[PDB]
């Protein structure tokens, strides 16, 4: 079963699975969002939990 | 302290002190109180206290524990100090 | 100061019972115009020791 | 729903608990499908006024 | 002839509705007057409905 | 599809875990771990039945990798907020009269059998899933697990002689084996690799003969899996070198302290991880006393 981890032993090993992202999932992306600026001011409670 | 301006005083305080609430008929209410007496501590500001206020009926209960929840579950919050 | 402080103490406005005493109320709420047709009379005026 | 963020702590903002009885009377099969981002709006405002 | 079953309905919306607007009291000048204005612009729009 | 008669006693469900040179069973490699028993003691409670209304199945096309969550969460690595778009409710589906979707051999849930890939018998899935859907909800603020106290269990289950597991009490005693650079993460790396679920659909759907049985059998292939994660949470861990060698040390086995920054040595437990590997140990030590 277990194939001796590739890095347990002590032989190089030129090939072997990477894990590589692709095209669908850009990351880093700069990502927009609407913001509400709360209306009132004396309404916004800030005390209290 | 003289007997006289004592009693006399203190008695002029105790008569302001007045808990906002909303009286009721239901046998089994209660009043949680402490909780009340403190939303009248600050001025009813801190939120659990802007609660009251308006709804006053809030308060009152019946199961000594849904007191609470009672104020939790409506302003949504882990606690109140 | 102190004076105003006792008196505001009691209810900044009252409103009517029904054996017609007179039920202050509690806050020290302010008092607008529109709030002037509904049971709650100014309370500076109530007149009562 | 086009998510509308409110507080309702301010007497003349009935007006948007108003804009969803309009509008569910207006559409409601429609309105049908959001029920839940308004339920989820509402129970805020009964948080408020309840 | 002369009723409308439907915005009749709208009708009673707004009382109910309008009627909350007066359990809900408040703490202020600026809520207790537009409470009762919209009170007012509540009623209006609904005729401006019939 | 695939019958059983046991299951985990089957060719490729076998675990092992690889020390010092080859790969070893589990059973063997516990025997090379030894107690210090400190001068304190650790009474074991009752856990609690869990809570059983089991998750809502949730809407969600596309079969989605449940072993690997499961465990990636339990011994995990490096695991995260594991209780957020949390799929592990999704293994409720599979519990129920007659559903289609099946438990992929691979720990995958499929809905339909499909085109060449094996899965467990829906016969013994419908019980093993039947109560771990509970392990979808550990997040709910109503039912999350035990926790702190779930661990006087995990314990002398892992260490504590025959005889101490039988009168409650027993010290809290402290770990130590001898080690080898990095041994303890790398026990766990090997195990994130088990096919965990084999085992489970096994530990609940045995009748009795079969099922006490095997627990017995089993034992050590599922103390190794505690362990690996009672150390996830305990004190400090430290190595002590002696002659030659560097005899490991883990301060206190069983007394789960909610430590939650990345240590090195092993697998950090964000406090999410924390209350679920909380609710995992609950429902299968519930389980695990017939």
């Amino acid at each position: 079963q277990v194939g001796i981890p590739k890095l347990e032993v002590d032989h190089i090993s030129f090939s072997n699975v990477v894990s590589m992202m692709t095209a669908n999932i850009r990351t880093g992306d700069d990502m927009a969002v609407e913001r509400v600026n709360p209306d009132d001011v004396r309404a916004i409670n800030i005390r209290n939990a | 302290i003289p007997a006289d301006e004592l009693i006399d005083n203190l008695h002029s305080w105790m008569r302001s002190v007045h808990l906002l609430h909303v009286r009721s008929e239901d046998n089994t209410l209660r009043y949680n109180w402490m909780l009340g007496v403190y939303a009248r501590s600050t001025n009813y500001t801190t939120p659990v206290g802007q609660l009251v206020v308006n709804a006053p009926a809030i308060l009152n209960y019946s199961n000594p524990q849904d007191a609470f929840n009672s104020v939790f579950v409506a302003l949504g919050i882990d606690y109140i100090d | 100061p102190v004076e105003y402080g006792i008196f505001v103490q009691r209810g900044a406005t009252y409103t009517i019972n029904a054996a017609g005493e007179f039920e202050f109320s509690g806050r020290n709420e302010k008092w607008d115009q529109a709030l002037y047709l509904s049971e709650h009379f100014p309370a500076l005026f109530s007149d009562v020791p | 729903l086009k998510k509308i963020a409110e507080s309702f702590e301010d007497p003349s903002s009935i007006v948007v608990v108003l804009e969803f009885i309009l509008f569910a009377l207006f559409f409601p099969t429609e309105f049908n499908r959001i029920k839940g981002d308004i339920q989820n709006v509402l129970l805020l405002f009964f948080s408020r006024w309840y | 002839t002369v009723t409308n079953e439907f915005a009749s309905r709208f009708r009673t919306i707004v009382a109910t509705l309008a009627n909350v607007v007066n359990e809900r009291a408040v703490q202020d000048d600026m809520q207790k007057a537009t409470r009762s204005c919209t009170k007012q612009w509540l009623r209006h729009l609904e005729t401006q409905f019939d | 599809q695939q019958p059983t008669g046991g299951y985990t006693t089957l060719e490729q469900f076998a675990f092992t875990i690889r020390n010092d040179g080859t790969n070893a069973t589990p059973t063997q490699f516990l025997q090379l771990l030894s107690w210090e028993a400190t001068e304190n003691e650790l009474v074991k409670k009752t856990i609690p039945t869990p809570e059983t209304h089991l998750p809502s199945a949730r809407n969600v096309p596309g079969n989605v990798y449940i072993e690997d969550a499961i465990t990636q969460a339990l011994f995990g690595i490096s695991a995260q907020n594991v209780n957020a778009h949390g799929y592990f409710s999704r293994l409720s589906a599979l519990a129920l009269p007659n559903t289609s979707a099946r438990l992929g051999l691979d720990g995958v849930i499929y809905n339909s059998e499909t085109i060449n890939i094996p899965f467990y018998d829906p016969a013994a899935v419908a019980n093993f899933a039947a109560t771990y859907a509970k392990l979808g909800n550990a997040s709910t603020p109503r039912y999350r697990a035990d926790m702190i106290d779930i661990y006087a269990h995990v314990g002398l289950e892992l260490a504590g002689t025959d005889a101490e597991r039988a009168a409650g009490v027993m010290p809290v005693k402290r770990a130590k084996f001898d080690s080898w650079e990095g041994s303890l993460i790398s026990l766990s790396r090997d195990v994130v690799n088990w096919k965990i679920l084999a085992f489970l659909i096994d530990l609940c759907s045995l009748e009795g003969e079969a099922l006490r049985a095997f627990k017995t059998r089993n034992r050590d292939v599922f103390r190794m899996m505690l362990f690996i994660m009672s150390t996830a949470v305990a004190a400090n861990v430290v190595n002590r070198k002696v002659t030659k060698r560097v005899d490991r040390v883990l301060e206190y086995i069983g007394v789960n302290s909610m430590r939650t920054a990345g240590r090195t040595a092993t697998i950090t437990y964000d406090l999410s991880r924390h209350e679920f590997a909380a609710k995992f140990l609950q429902l299968t030590f519930t389980r695990w006393n017939a």
